[PDB]
């Protein structure tokens, strides 16, 4: 239950993405878990909140992360890979120009199981998630957001 | 099937982050399966 950044397994093992506690709320995207309970060691996590087309979902309580790429500032997608240490990479997002607006967009390809990944502010909040994205070879991934 | 999940760290800005990537912009369309693809 307490704050910071997860990886989500499944069974040998294998890790299938990435997630984010905070303020008692586990954040991860849907294609990572497809709604499944989760197990945090003898308890268990139930979907509270979910929603295919954002690909996002959250466990125990609604979705608590609200801030946002300011548009012009270099962020941290700090990546937790399949057998690696939580690690941080620093970028400056490029854009998602889309009919309903401007997202903020990451040219960083790291392993599946990094799907879920929290994108930083420079102040720590956690703007978005990674990996839901589109190829251009080389894949960027949208900076997905929630609404709190 | 036993999907579970491990604490890997802290959410915080580290001052000596490796720096990579490029900042493209790209035209895109959001389905209704939440799968994006570009459009021209």
């Amino acid at each position: 239950t307490t704050d910071g950044v997860y990886r989500v397994m499944t069974r040998g093992s294998t890790q299938v993405g990435v997630g984010v506690m905070q303020e008692g709320v586990f954040h991860t995207m849907w294609h990572v878990t497809k709604g499944a309970a989760l197990r945090s060691g003898e308890g268990r996590l139930d979907p509270y909140w979910g929603d295919v087309k954002q690909d996002l979902v959250s466990y125990c309580g609604p979705w608590k992360l609200d801030a946002a790429w300011d548009g012009l500032s270099e962020v941290q997608l700090l990546a937790v890979p399949p057998g690696e240490r939580a690690k941080n990479i620093q970028t400056l997002p490029g854009i998602f120009k889309t009919k309903d607006g401007d997202i903020g967009a990451v040219a960083l390809d790291y392993p599946a199981g990094t799907s879920g990944s929290p994108i930083l502010d420079k102040s720590g909040r956690v703007i978005g998630l990674y990996g839901n994205g589109v190829v251009i070879g080389s894949y960027v991934s949208a900076i997905t957001q929630g609404k709190r | 099937v036993d999907m579970y999940i491990e604490r890997a760290g802290d959410i915080t800005w580290e001052k000596d982050a490796e720096v990579t990537g490029n900042s493209p912009r790209l035209d895109v369309a959001l389905d209704e399966s939440g799968d994006f693809s570009l459009v021209e």
